[PDB]
């Protein structure tokens, strides 16, 4: 938790490096929903993708996060994330606002940055969430404990590559079906492997169906990914 | 020594974690294969002397009447991990819901135990990798592998330690989603044989399965909700009976 | 409540009635008071029910672990020593009065623990409000060297003593036999003598009898 | 002074053929003073209903506590909790406070989504579980309720009939209780659907 | 409860009734109040069954360890342990204990740890509710360096009296003989002690 | 680099820091003890750096409880520390068991404590070696404890600089008197042995210090040798010194 | 005890509170304000034990103000009250409980509706059209129950309040030295300085 | 373990390095007029596709009348801000008067200093 | 990487490894074998300094009424292990109501060793522990644990610098006899067998002051004295 002669936190910087070696997570915030897609790290024909959950996690019925980094490190933060959510609900009888949850998670990370002498968490998060004050939101936090919010963003491997591709095809008035497409597109053009296949993807969306009122988080099942893949044309 | 002993190195690697994984690589092979109506985990009883008694070393342990674990790495680290695991199955679960946790959760708890070794001050990671097999009313059957990092993932079949790659390859070919337990046991046996140097029999092998409920192992008759534990270790004789059918 | 533990020639049996009462009201006309600590170690409890259940499960759990860790079948003296040290710890506040019976490698055992943490050993014991009616029977028909069948009858009758003569007991009889060579057999409702007779009429109301103000569907799913 | 008799209120739960029902009155008062006639004591976490009677602040608290708990349970387990499970949760949750209890009396009711077997259960302020297949009652009019139940109840009633039975039970029992009434709510729970009805009753 | 321990020529004997009551009810009529804290150090227990059982269990443990480390403990030491426990926790204990033991250099020795937690070494001691009645009888018939036979009777007489008068005492008379030759368990029935 | 932190095991399985501690010991005054027929004598060499020292005042032998005598060589303060702990350990033993601590018991107590200081790098081993003993329920006992925590029983023992000369002298005694040695003799003998051992440091004038715990001369209690009994042995040593 | 009354009409919530502070034998003050503004659209009135009363209200205030800053938002009345309930429900089992009762009136800018909450020292919270604490209910509820209507104007409510206060001055034994009335509506919190005569 | 310690030249490297971190942070400026103060800051442009709507602004209200902007580790700021807001309410609650800009300042300052020793 | 118990790039724990070397520092060998209804452990006794009181030199300890333990390693670390062994044994009894099973005691001790292996501040103990007893459930027993936190049960075993010699000797005996124990009804003979096979492998003769024997039968473990050893030593000088 110390400073370099250049005014940088070694462990944090190095933590970030580790992260860049992680699969890519992409979050694209649309007008009527948010999309999260992520490429799985190290797989096989024998790995059970069906009963799997390694990059996309539900934090609250209205908030989900995509992870890039140490899965274990992630889970620790996630649990305490799920808990703060519930505490807030007990205290106020209202769902926790996305930014509050996000800010809270970040401050924990920052802690590891300033005091203690424990290695930071080698994890970066993308938070896709909704609430009555700001509607849909997409955020990101990294080991420094810093967080910021985007219309589209990605983490892990080949960030610059992907961000550039996103900034290229992203437009303010988008729609989910399109964001899905773009998300996949980008992953596809930034992968380090042969070709995007369902067995290598994790995908999830947060939509507010017009024929109702509450936000529905849907984590895509392996088959559905394969399906969404054909339609967008990756074949 | 209150500071993390596992720090991030300039390339983005967790030294002690990778080294621990190295230690795991040098351990005896252990595998697990998941069938449709069961799971099997096996390993080899590397007698470090013929004066030692093979049985006084359960390399395959029961964690709950429906979940078993086998490893590859430093045994001691596993022994204490089994203890903490059995305990937490109780404290964080049976003592709250009156039933044992589902595999993924227990797995998740064990994971948590190892991650903390990856970050708490003054410790070294656990030098082991475990294959945890189990069943539960809602998720059915499952097999999980847990690493020193704290990373865990589900497998249809896998092997860890020494000949892991070769084994994983043999498994990759033989496994299919229509396997009945006896067959997986078979394959487990076959797969095990190739990594086993010396004598291959019921006293050098350790198989255990997670299958149908065994009322005969319950210990009492009466209450009809719990029909018995699904975890059963195979006997030397039962093992041999299958070896002879190679 | 009435619970008895009777030791026989090669095992031990324990039984109890099945009436739970909040004050003078029969809350559960058939609760179970026979707990399992380990497959072959059972105990019956009276006093604050929540306490007998709690202290039971707690020790059972710690007993399951000690076994796993020692790769040995559980022992009654351990269950005993543990209960007694915990109960004693709580100076009487954990109102659990128990008769713990069971078989293990060393043979059969039968003990009783009073909520303050004192234990006793004997060939036959009983506890609860029906304690005296039951002990009256045991003190009249018990003899050394009972067969498995004689003990069941005995322990069974004793519970009946309490059932008929004690307002605090009633309903049915539960038995649990722990024979040495065999598996423990829990006989739930070994005896059922108190069956309510057919009501004299049907109080099935004709539909629509009740006055409703507002109706609506509740949403369960997410 | 008895925390369990300050706010008043009763709850009852019964099982029928492929369904369960659970009802409660609506009065919230402070001793003799009626304060609110809109205090439902029945709550649900998915397809499991918990009715709680007793000191109202505790009724509120516990409800808050079990949501929280059932919520995390769902996140970790990826499935909704079951009656039987919830029950042990409630119990253990109450015994946790064995020496400074929540002055309440809970009643659980629901149907296991896998087995379909109807289920209800009840507890005293410290977790002592009461599992009976017929009915469970709690509240200031417990004695009353038992009387009504023991007489009105008969097994395997159809949803439509159980309804009447439980309503009557509740209704007349409440009429003999000072601290109860001012309205009633009844839930008829089936595997697939759940109907909630308010009853018309004396407002005194 | 009626208990006493008498030291004689060959050692010491501990005797006690076998009745534990909860009010006027005889919860247990075949209680064993003679407790082994060590091979040749036993104690007689009077007071709260729970309090004493616990204290005993603890002394038994402290002594097992003492042994492991430093060999066989003296009776004086067994006493000191009991005293320590009884005295330091006086506020929460109702226990009066008699510690009797045998040693080759000291022969038999007897210690009584009364309610306040104090310790007194005596030739014999009596305690328990029934003891009140036999102070006279005992102070009269007791002679030092008696034979085992004589001692057995003196205990058998004193205690039959105590059982006669005190209702909190009865059942059978149990004894424990501690001499160089070993440890002997004796039991006398009502049919015998009742008419003496 | 295996000699910079305490608890570190070298590639040969030795704890270097312990070993250096021994050096601190070696550089110190000589002290000995002689187990006799029914007691033990302790003696030590007090180096008189200058005339400014008040004679017979800076006592170095110490007592634990009332029956254990203690003398050590090395870093004096470290010894005092060890004794204090001995005293605390002794009391706690008496408090609970009434009987004063048996020497073997006491020894193991000191041993366990010292051994502990070679278990963590946050502590340095004790820069001392102690010779102590006394009388108990069954005989006399003399022990010597080293920085590693090792301790064994002796018939005679010595330590410090004149250590080898002394041991040589002690060995003679064990071989010439297997029967035992009267407390009086051992006293004189210790006096001699010290005078002798003093030659390894033959450059400064010294002050001898002796103490004993005999079942017949001091009732089993530890007392210092002073007055008539002390001059007697001073001269005995001054005699056989040529 | 003191009087604490609230009644939420259609567009606001009126809260009236006795102005007297009694300490033993004498009336110390005849012009006390037993309320604090939690946020600009949420007001809380309170009555109970001497110190506890203010100490609790001020605490709640500070805590609600801090949230408004940290978040740049104003909690809904509902939110503000649940928070208060929880703080009370926590003290009932503490070392020394805050013996305090409060009413919370707020205008929910989001919903565009007025809201009145009643919470007792125990953590018993309830939402109602009109409410009060202590004995105040006993004399006025009968009147409120009779004349209250959801579509009341702010004026209609103030009259109903007046009537209620009248009954209290008629049948209640202690002199509470009148009331201080405040209205909470969309435009904020104003003090009806005309309730001595209106 | 003492991180911020002195050097042979009389400097606390960690503190000095801290400054460097400040240098790398975007610019912030504030100038005070005759009856007002203005604070301006430049927005960070490493990556662009930001949702300005929500992004943590660089200027934060400590209280209805006091603000604070900074330059440096965006994370480290949040803490100073929180502790400052909390102390703003706390001053009100015990002195019955909101903080003076000086006080507020002296507070946030004291905090930083503490972290140096 | 070589001063505290953290991993080396090869995945090893050097300090653990060096601890194993310290176990040999004393230069004593011992062995243990199981009888029909007992268990014996012989260990060499070497009293160098003439000034030492031979009676206080031992590496064999009475852990409890039924458990005996022999230690191969420096005396300090040895006693440190003993004291805890004793305590753990007592506590077990107090809390569970039956004597601690030797194998259980061993596993316990092993778990404690594993800890020094995982926590940097604790150095392992440079000693190897052999626990013996006649378990009420398992019969004659021998469980050995080491600085790595490893422990296992043996048909018979040996420890010391000349470990392999002794082992091979015994390995041969059991391969010949086919059973996992000496087939003698009395301990005296097993002790004999033991000393015999010790002499056989080490190629040395023993007097009474060069041995240390420990025996464990149902309900008790004791150490023979010089005189008792002699009766053994004598009886052997007739077969060989
Ligand atoms: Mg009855
Ligand atoms: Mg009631
Ligand atoms: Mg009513
Ligand atoms: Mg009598
Ligand atoms: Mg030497
Ligand atoms: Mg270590
Ligand atoms: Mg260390």
């Amino acid at each position: 938790t110390i400073f370099s002669p250049e005014g940088r936190l070694y462990q944090v910087e190095y933590a970030l490096e580790s992260i860049s070696h992680a699969g890519t997570a992409i979050g694209i915030m649309a007008s009527d929903g948010i999309v999260l897609a992520a490429e799985r790290k190290v797989t096989s024909t024998l790995l059970e993708q069906d009963t799997s959950t390694e990059k996309l996690y539900k934090l609250n019925d209205k908030i989900a996060v995509a992870v890039a980094g140490l899965t274990a490190d992630a889970e620790i933060l996630i649990n305490t994330a799920r808990i703060h959510a519930q505490n807030y609900l007990k205290t106020y009888n209202e769902d926790i606002p996305v930014e509050i949850l996000v800010r809270r998670l970040s401050d924990i990370k920052q802690g590891y940055t300033q005091h203690g002498g424990l290695r930071p968490f080698g994890v970066s998060f993308i938070y896709a969430g909704y609430d009555d004050r700001y509607g849909y939101q997409l955020y990101t936090s990294n080991p420094s404990g810093n967080y910021t919010g985007w219309k589209a963003i990605s983490v892990g491997a080949n960030t610059s590559a992907a961000q550039t591709l996103l900034q290229m095809d992203y437009k303010d008035d988008m729609k989910v079906d399109d964001a899905i497409e773009l998300a996949l597109k980008t992953l596809s053009k930034t992968t380090d492997s042969s070709a995007l296949t369902y067995d290598r993807l994790e995908f999830a969306t947060i939509r507010k169906g017009a024929n109702d009122g509450e936000v529905y988080q849907k984590i895509f099942k392996p088959q559905e990914i394969k399906d969404i893949l054909v339609k967008t044309g990756i074949t | 020594y209150s500071f993390s002993l596992t720090t991030f190195s300039p390339s983005g690697k967790l030294g002690q974690i990778d080294y621990a994984l190295t230690a795991v690589k040098q351990g005896v092979t252990s595998l697990g294969i998941k069938a449709t109506n069961g799971v099997v985990i096996a390993t080899e009883k590397k007698s470090s002397s013929p004066l030692a008694m093979s049985e006084t070393l359960s390399k395959v342990s029961l964690l709950t009447p429906d979940i078993g674990a086998v490893y590859s790495g430093m045994g001691p680290d596993y022994r204490v991990l089994v203890d903490k695991s059995r305990k937490v199955a109780h404290t964080s679960y049976k003592r709250i819901y009156g039933e044992y946790p589902p595999t993924k959760l227990l797995v998740s708890e064990v994971a948590k135990i190892m991650q903390e070794a990856t970050q708490s001050g003054g410790v070294r990671p656990f030098g082991v990798s475990l294959l945890i097999a189990g069943h539960d009313e809602f998720n059915g059957f499952s097999l999980y592998q847990v690493d020193p990092s704290g990373s865990y993932f589900p497998w249809k079949a896998t092997a860890i330690g020494k000949g892991s790659v070769a084994a994983k390859t043999f498994l990759e070919k033989r496994w299919n989603d229509e396997l009945e337990l006896e067959d997986a046991i078979h394959i487990a046996l076959l797969t095990l044989k190739e990594s086993v140097e010396g004598e291959f029999n019921g006293d050098t092998i350790e198989l255990a399965i997670i299958g149908d409920e065994n009322p005969d192992l319950l210990g009492y008759t009466g209450i009809p909700t719990d029909k018995g534990p699904r975890f059963r270790k195979l006997t030397s004789q039962e093992i041999n009976d299958r070896l002879e059918a190679l | 409540t009435t619970i008895v533990g009777v030791k026989f020639n090669n095992g031990v049996v324990i039984a109890a009635d099945t009436r739970s009462t909040q004050g003078p009201i029969v809350a559960d006309k058939n609760c179970a008071k026979l707990h399992r600590i380990s497959p072959k170690i059972w105990c019956a409890g009276a006093g604050t029910a929540a306490d007998t259940e709690a202290v039971t499960q707690l020790i059972g759990s710690n007993i399951e672990l000690h076994s796993l860790y020692t790769s040995r079948e559980p022992r009654v003296v351990s269950a005993l020593q543990m209960l007694k040290q915990h109960l004693f710890k709580y100076q009487g506040h954990i109102g659990a009065y128990l008769i713990v019976a069971g078989v293990d490698p060393t043979g059969s055992h039968l003990f009783s623990i009073h909520a303050h943490g004192s234990t006793d050993v004997g060939y036959y014991l009983s506890l609860g409000s029906g304690s005296l009616a039951a002990m009256a029977v045991l003190e009249s028909h018990w003899k050394q060297d009972l067969t498995k069948e004689e003990a069941i009858k005995l322990a069974s009758d004793a519970i009946q003593a309490g059932i008929w003569n004690d307002l605090g007991s009633g309903s049915n009889v539960d038995v649990c036999v722990m024979e040495i060579g065999k598996d423990a057999e829990y006989l739930r409702n070994y005896l059922t003598p108190n069956v309510r007779e057919e009501k004299q009429k049907s109080y099935k109301f004709p539909r629509g009898t009740t006055a409703v103000l507002k109706e609506s569907i509740v949403n369960i799913c997410d | 002074s008895d925390p369990s008799s300050i706010n008043g209120g009763i709850v009852v739960a019964m099982t029928g053929k492929d369904c369960v029902a659970i009802a409660c009155d609506l009065r919230l008062g402070s001793q003799s003073l009626g304060v609110s006639n809109k205090f439902e004591k029945i709550f649900h976490y998915g397809h499991v209903f918990l009715g709680i009677t007793g000191l109202a602040t505790d009724v509120t608290t516990l409800n808050e506590m079990f949501r929280y708990k059932t919520n995390l349970y769902k996140l970790k387990e990826e499935r909704a909790i079951e009656p039987e499970t919830f029950t042990q949760l409630v119990s253990s949750s109450l015994y946790e406070r064995r020496f400074g209890p929540y002055f309440v009396g809970p009643v659980v009711a629901g149907i296991n989504s896998k087995s379909g077997k109807p289920f209800i259960a009840g507890f005293d302020l410290i977790g002592c579980i009461d599992e009976a297949k017929d009915f469970i009652v709690s509240g200031t009019a417990s004695d009353q309720l038992f009387g009504m139940c023991e007489s009105l109840y008969e097994p395997n009633l159809e949803p439509e009939d159980l309804f009447e039975t439980i309503s009557q039970a509740l209704l007349n029992a409440a009429d003999r209780d000072a601290l109860s009434g001012w309205g009633a709510v009844v839930y008829i729970i089936k595997k697939d659907e759940v109907v909630k009805r308010y009853l018309k009753m004396r407002q005194d | 409860t009626s208990i006493m321990a008498v030291t004689f020529k060959d050692g010491v004997i501990l005797g006690a009734d076998s009745r534990t009551t909860t009010g006027a009810y005889i919860a247990n009529r075949v209680t064993d109040k003679l407790t082994r804290v060590h091979d040749k150090i036993w104690c007689c227990r009077s007071g709260s069954a729970a309090d004493t059982q616990a204290i005993a269990d603890i002394v038994q443990y402290h002594l097992e360890l003492y042994t492991s480390q430093y060999g066989t403990p003296s009776t004086e030491t067994a006493a000191s342990v009991f005293k320590e426990l009884c005295y330091e926790n006086k506020d929460n204990l109702t226990a009066g204990i008699i510690v009797a033991g045998y040693d080759d250099k000291n022969k038999g020795e007897v210690y009584t740890i009364p309610l306040g937690g104090s310790v007194h070494k005596l030739p014999y001691a009596i305690a328990g509710s029934g003891s009140t009645f036999i102070y006279g009888y005992c102070d009269k018939n007791f002679r030092e360096n008696m034979s085992k036979e004589e001692t057995v009777d003196f205990i058998k007489h004193s205690l039959s009296q105590a059982i006669k008068w005190d209702g909190s005492s009865g059942g059978v008379i149990r004894m424990v003989v501690l001499t160089a030759a070993g440890v002997e368990r004796l039991i006398f029935y009502p049919d015998e002690y009742e008419q003496l | 680099g295996y000699d910079l932190s305490n608890s570190v095991f070298s590639p040969d399985g030795r704890n270097f820091q312990v070993e250096y501690a021994v050096k601190a010991v070696e550089n110190g005054t000589t002290s000995i003890g002689i187990k006799c027929n029914d007691g033990v004598v302790f003696a030590v060499e007090k180096l008189i750096t200058s005339k400014l020292l008040v004679p017979q005042k800076n006592v170095k032998i110490q007592v634990v409880d009332r029956h254990i005598g203690c003398v050590y060589s090395g870093l004096i303060p470290d010894g005092r520390h060890l004794v204090n702990r001995g005293r605390e350990e002794a009391a706690s033993f008496k408090k609970l068991y009434k009987t004063p601590i048996p020497i073997p018991a006491f020894a193991d107590r000191l041993g366990q404590y010292v051994q502990a200081h070679t278990l963590y790098n946050s502590v340095r081993p004790f820069g001392v070696s102690t010779i102590f003993g006394g009388v108990d329920k069954n005989g006399a006992h003399l022990y010597m404890l080293e920085p590693s925590g090792s301790y064994w029983g002796y018939k005679g023992a010595a330590t410090g600089k004149g250590r080898q000369s002394a041991k040589a002298e002690l060995e003679k005694l064990v071989d010439h008197h297997p029967e035992g040695l009267s407390a009086r003799e051992a006293v004189k003998q210790a006096a001699k042995i010290i005078y002798l051992a003093h030659e390894d440091n033959k450059e400064k004038d010294f002050e001898l210090e002796i103490s004993w715990c005999s079942l017949s001369e001091t009732n089993g209690l530890h007392k210092f040798v002073k007055g008539d009994l002390l001059q007697e042995a001073i001269d005995f040593a001054q005699k056989e010194i040529n | 005890m003191d009087i604490i009354l609230g009644i939420r009409v259609q567009d606001s919530v009126i809260l009236a509170s006795s102005k007297a502070v009694t300490r033993g034998i004498s009336v110390l003050k005849d012009s006390d304000d037993k309320t604090r503004q939690l946020s600009p659209h949420t007001l809380m009135s309170f009555a109970g034990e001497a110190g506890d009363t203010v100490q609790f209200a001020e605490y709640i205030q500070a805590n609600i103000q801090l949230y408004s800053i940290r978040e740049d938002y104003e909690l809904s009345p509902q939110a503000v009250s649940s928070f208060v309930r929880q703080e009370l429900a926590k003290s009932i089992r503490s070392r020394r409980p805050y013996q305090v009762n409060v009413l919370i009136g707020g205008y929910d800018k989001k919903k565009n509706k007025p809201e009145l909450y009643q919470i007792d020292y125990l953590g018993t919270k309830v939402e109602l059209p009109y409410g009060a604490h202590g004995y105040s209910g006993f004399y006025t509820f009968s009147l409120l129950d009779h004349h209250y209507r959801p579509d009341m104007t702010t004026e209609e409510g103030l009259d109903l309040l007046k009537l209620c206060v009248q009954e209290l001055e008629k049948r209640m034994p202690m002199d509470f030295k009148g009331v201080i009335v405040k209205i909470v509506d969309k435009d904020g919190i104003r003090q009806v300085d005309d309730f001595q005569a209106q | 373990r003492a991180l911020s310690i002195f050097s042979p030249d009389g400097h606390i490297f960690q503190v000095e390095y801290a400054l460097e971190a400040v240098k790398r942070g975007t610019c912030a400026v504030g100038v005070k007029g005759k009856n007002c103060v203005v604070l301006g800051c430049e927005r960070r442009s490493t990556l662009k596709l930001q949702d300005t709507r929500i992004t943590p602004s660089k200027v934060s209200k400590i209280d209805s009348h006091v603000v604070l902007s900074f330059s440096g580790l965006n994370a480290d700021s949040r803490i100073l801000i929180e502790k400052a807001r909390v102390e703003a309410q706390s001053h009100r609650l015990t002195l019955e008067d909101p903080v003076t800009v000086e006080y507020l300042t002296r507070y946030v300052a004291g905090v930083q200093q503490r972290y140096t020793q | 990487d070589r001063h505290i118990t953290i991993f080396s790039p090869e995945g090893r724990l050097y300090q653990v490894e060096y601890a194993f070397k310290a176990t040999n520092q004393t230069n004593i060998n011992s062995l243990a074998v199981r009888g029909k209804d007992c268990t014996v452990v012989i260990s060499q006794k070497k009293v160098p300094d003439k000034l030492l009181d031979p009676t206080t030199v031992s590496y064999i300890f009475c852990i409890s009424r039924t458990i005996g333990m022999v230690v191969n390693g420096p005396i300090p670390d040895a006693r440190n292990a003993a004291l805890r062994a004793k305590a753990e044994a007592a506590e077990f009894r107090y809390k569970y109501g039956y004597d601690m099973p030797c194998d259980v005691l061993a596993k316990r001790m092993a778990n404690l060793s594993q800890i020094y292996t995982q926590r940097a501040y604790m150095r392992p103990l440079g000693v190897i522990l052999t626990f013996v007893s006649v378990d009420e459930e398992l019969g004659p027993s021998i469980y050995k644990t080491d600085p790595a936190g490893y422990y296992v049960g043996y048909k018979a075993t040996a420890t010391g610098p000349k470990q392999q010699e002794i082992t091979t000797n015994l390995e041969n005996h059991f391969k010949k006899s086919k059973i996992d124990h000496i087939n003698e009804e009395s301990w005296e003979k097993v002790v004999e067998f033991a000393i015999t096979h010790m002499i056989d492998a080490l190629g040395t003769e023993f007097s009474k002051n060069d041995l240390e024997v420990g025996v464990a039968t149902k309900d008790k473990f004791f150490t023979l004295s010089a005189e008792n050893i002699e009766e053994r030593l004598v009886a052997i000088a007739e077969q060989d």
